């Protein structure tokens, strides 16, 4: 037979499925998802000076209720607050404490 | 048909193949061969795989918590706020469909356009002395084995030294 | 560990431009987007082949 | 002609702990080789191809590094039926040799 | 999804030969190379032969070199070898595969069953 | 100039035709005559004409409201909600007109792509067989009436039957 | 060697010229010249140059402000208001640059095509009367001067006062 | 960076030559055009000679044409000028210039530090 050359790109047996502009399925030879769907189940905390609060509300390591007792002053760059902190021993509310609240989770000791 | 078939693109993609994404192969009496094209492969794959990172761009901007988990919120200022969440989270689910979807339109055409250029590059080299075959195929009209073969791979192909052997059979 | 961005039930550590794992995030976490999955293409179109013996 | 050297000739390991091998080589390979999996009376099975990478339908437990001329393979975990003989084959060169092969066994 | 299957093992004698055969389907038939390989009881493994490009190249393991002939049929999909001048030390299980390249074989992907052939005086 | 012309495209698009997109035009002496080119216009009109669907995209999310009609409220928060809703009313405007504006160009674009590689096809198939006319029209140096024209348009074109006759009229 | 070199483009532009950005350079017995396109320079400036207005889109909108420089803001108001303004701000930050991106690519694209067709164009008026020299650049077979250079510039250049030369020249 | 360093001047009498010459680095030689510039004691500049297109094209003015003579040697990069028949009316300050267009000079660009020539009995 009279000689012969010439040329192709690769392809695979089974693709995969993407989007376009012109095609809602298109045929492609592979292809990476770019959307994280999973997590580590921990607080990853190297570094920071971070303190946990435990039991205690924000509000109350500036009042010192007895759950906040082991820990008024203190300096750091992340405060970790946990599920029903026990703020108030006695009980009563504080007027606007959404805005308190806020100012406390964002100081730096 | 006994044997298998030989054809190039405009048919069919290569199935077994590895090495690298352009490549060619050849066909003669000595017998059957494949090779990639590094010069071109690695080009192609540097400006299209890190197009991954390109997308999460380093601006830096830090975001703080407005919504309280343990919530005790009021009834309008939390309507206001939730109006607004999902209307940006709707435009970044909206403008970043459209953004993928539209960069792979370049991709897949980018990429057949320089397959095409390189097709293009050996045309010019053969000059005279090959005839297109339809099926992105040249059929060479002078006898070359396995050297001759392997210069036309890497641009030392000096038409001069076989234009007098080949033309004389195009035409009889 | 290190980390940067946490969310309510742990840490979202991962090198991608988008999450889908919660809407309400703090720091440096991603964007969220509100879809399952969303493919990014990193090769060419395919093209299989078909069987000749006629 | 590569000529290949798989040591030890036999290996045994109670169940449940870490499994590791090795094959040893003649002259540089540079990552083109190969491992397989067979068990008696039966047909082989492919595990891993370019030193580093799992093939199809190959549990997270296996895995293996090596360059130039000597690769290591550790399962990470054996399990009940993880005991079978086990090749190690290089395509750099014609042929394409085997060697002496490596039968696992409870200990 | 991939099946491979053979047959032709048989007794056989000195000057005599078989004819195996393997048959492939599932997969496009001429964009992989094939190979088969051997295995003496209770010993390692040894090529024996492939086939590269479709059906106009072939390779043959210096042991066989010149008395073992291979061949493709890509029409019937079918796998061949014909031998001849036994000499009993080939005794041994014989197996078909496919591999993941064209020209060369590289490396054995799929397996099949296999046949016996042996050799008595 | 007695007659009309019968030049294709690279000066003008044809003004008389309603079947398809991409169609045909041969001349000779048995008369003249028009065609369409009916799969590679059902491939153009599938991937242009629903580009307007991709657009409405179903992520549905249920929008409530967030001001009042029969108006009340007070002057800092009714400012607040003012000022994000023409932001992001821009935002859209302002995403939705370039985002149009641009998906244009794509269509503009890959049209005349798509014409150029059936061109390109044509001259592959006539080999050495027919000359460029630079005017988007070939012309072809052996006897066609109405049969060997057919077989054109329809891939079952062996040129081999004709080279030997149209190859000794192109260099006389 | 002793004197420069003439090759155009597929290997490098030209580094000197100041009048358009296309066209070419001629040379034979007589000496050595440079012209320009204006019809195609002007074409491609008046479309690549007017794309920084088109940005800036006249959809006017009479902002105004709602936070105070002398400030005594509340605290939880003011979080929520700072929340948008960044979210917004990363989404403009984040617009502008991946339209500005997208914006260059199809610029140095569209501007490679247009190069390209204009190489297509005279290759077609040379019909059978050049050869392609494989560096961007044609051979012309017949003792074409300086008249006749200016008139491939022209589109005047009827090839067939001249096809009886050239191919008598390319195949001997 | 660009640099232009010229040499050769020095003193001859009627009938005698000198051979200037001028060298180039930190650009292209072969992307643009060189001229020589006179400039005669105390009195207006005047042009003597051009080299355009690479080395295939010349000029000179009316007041040297016929007596000079210019070229260029792209594998040295460098600079000349072959005198002949000298006269006392010679006597200048002489520059070597790049220019920015190819074909025509236009406008030149850059000079060097020149050199003198001068006659005498
Ligand atoms: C299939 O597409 C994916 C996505 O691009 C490719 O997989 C990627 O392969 C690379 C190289 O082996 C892996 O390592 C890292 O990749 C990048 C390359 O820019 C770089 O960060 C590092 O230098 C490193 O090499 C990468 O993790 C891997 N990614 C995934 C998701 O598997 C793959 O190569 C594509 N297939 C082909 C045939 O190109
Ligand atoms: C100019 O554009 C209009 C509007 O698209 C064309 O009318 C529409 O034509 C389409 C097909 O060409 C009709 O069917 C629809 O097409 C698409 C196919 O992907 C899809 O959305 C539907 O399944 C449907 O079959 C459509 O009904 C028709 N009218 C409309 C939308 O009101 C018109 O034909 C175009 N004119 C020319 C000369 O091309
Ligand atoms: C490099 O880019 C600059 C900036 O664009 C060029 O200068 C600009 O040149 C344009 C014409 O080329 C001047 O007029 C403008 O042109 C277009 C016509 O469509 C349009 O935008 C305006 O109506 C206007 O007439 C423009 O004033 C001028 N701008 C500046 C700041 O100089 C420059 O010529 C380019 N140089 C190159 C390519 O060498
Ligand atoms: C706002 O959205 C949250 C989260 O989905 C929901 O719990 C709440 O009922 C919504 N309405 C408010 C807070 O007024
Ligand atoms: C390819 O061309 C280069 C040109 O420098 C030459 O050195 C080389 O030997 C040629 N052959 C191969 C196989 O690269
Ligand atoms: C908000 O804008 C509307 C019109 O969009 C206007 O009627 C209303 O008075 C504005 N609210 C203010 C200025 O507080
Ligand atoms: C066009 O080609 C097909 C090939 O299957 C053939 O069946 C058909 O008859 C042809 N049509 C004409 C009009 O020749
Ligand atoms: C809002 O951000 C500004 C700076 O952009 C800051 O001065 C101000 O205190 C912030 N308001 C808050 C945190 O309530
Ligand atoms: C170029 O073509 C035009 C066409 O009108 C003609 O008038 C002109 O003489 C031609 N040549 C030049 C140098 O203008």
């Amino acid at each position: 037979g009279l000689d012969k050359i010439c040329l192709g790109h690769h392809a695979v047996a089974n693709g995969t499925i993407v989007k376009t502009l012109t095609n809602e399925q298109e045929e492609v030879t592979n292809a990476t998802e770019t959307v994280e769907s999973t997590g580590i189940n921990r607080l990853c905390m190297k570094g920071r000076k971070h303190k946990d609060l435990g039991n205690c509300h924000p509000i109350g390591m500036l009042i010192g209720t007895p759950a906040c007792d082991l820990h008024l002053t203190g300096m750091w760059d992340t405060l970790i607050e946990r599920e029903n902190a026990i703020a108030y021993c006695y009980p009563g509310a504080t007027v606007n404490v959404e805005a308190l609240r806020q100012k406390i989770m964002e100081s730096g000791g | 048909g006994l044997f298998g078939a030989i054809a190039g693109f405009l048919e069919n993609g290569w199935e077994g193949m590895v090495d690298g994404w352009y490549g060619f192969r050849h066909q003669n009496a000595q017998g059957t061969g494949q090779a990639a094209d590094y010069k071109s492969t690695q080009a192609a794959i540097d400006q299209i795989t890190g197009k991954l990172n390109r997308l999460v761009e380093k601006t830096n901007t830090e975001f703080e918590s407005i919504e309280s988990e343990f919530s005790e919120i009021e009834h309008q200022i939390g309507n206001v706020i939730n109006w607004t969440k999902d209307s940006i989270t709707d435009i970044w689910t909206y403008q970043a469909e459209l953004l993928v979807a539209m960069e792979n339109q370049h991709t897949i055409d980018m990429a057949d356009s320089e397959m095409l250029n390189l097709y293009e590059r050996v045309r010019k080299q053969l000059r005279q002395n090959a005839e297109e075959d339809g099926k992105g195929c040249f059929e060479i009209y002078h006898a070359c084995d396995d050297s001759c073969m392997e210069s036309i791979r890497n641009n030392t192909y000096d038409h001069s030294q076989y234009r007098e052997e080949a033309l004389l059979n195009r035409l009889n | 560990c290190e980390s940067k961005c946490f969310w309510r039930g742990g840490s979202i550590n991962t090198r991608l431009p988008f999450q889908n794992l919660s809407p309400r995030t703090v720091g440096q976490c991603p964007k969220y987007v509100n879809r399952r999955s969303l493919m990014l293409a990193t090769g060419m179109r395919n093209v299989p082949e078909l069987i000749q013996g006629r | 002609e590569v000529v290949m050297t798989q040591s030890p000739a036999t290996l045994s390991v109670s169940p449940g702990e870490r499994a590791t091998l090795s094959c040893r080589a003649s002259q540089s390979v540079s990552s083109k080789l190969a491992w397989y999996q067979q068990t008696p009376g039966q047909a082989p099975r492919l595990l891993i191809y370019g030193a580093s990478t799992r093939a199809t339908d190959i549990p997270a437990r296996f895995s293996g590094s090596g360059s130039g001329t000597e690769f290591t393979l550790t399962i990470s975990g054996l399990q009940s039926e993880d005991f079978a003989v086990y090749y190690c084959q290089q395509y750099n060169n014609w042929p394409r040799t085997f060697g002496q092969g490596t039968k696992l066994e409870i200990k | 999804e991939v099946q491979l299957l053979e047959s032709g093992g048989g007794l056989v004698q000195p000057g005599g030969s078989l004819r195996l055969s393997c048959v492939a389907s599932g997969f496009t038939f001429s964009a992989y190379a094939m190979s088969w390989v051997r295995q003496a009881p209770g010993k390692g493994l040894e090529w024996v032969s492939s086939v590269s490009g479709g059906g106009y190249n072939t390779n043959y393991a210096d042991s066989v070199r010149g008395r073992f002939t291979a061949s493709i049929d890509n029409s019937k999909r079918t796998l061949y070898l014909q031998m001849n001048s036994l000499r009993a030390e080939d005794t041994a299980v014989y197996y078909c595969a496919k591999d993941r390249n064209w020209d060369p074989p590289y490396y054995f992907d799929s397996w099949g069953q296999g046949t016996l052939v042996t050799v008595s005086s």
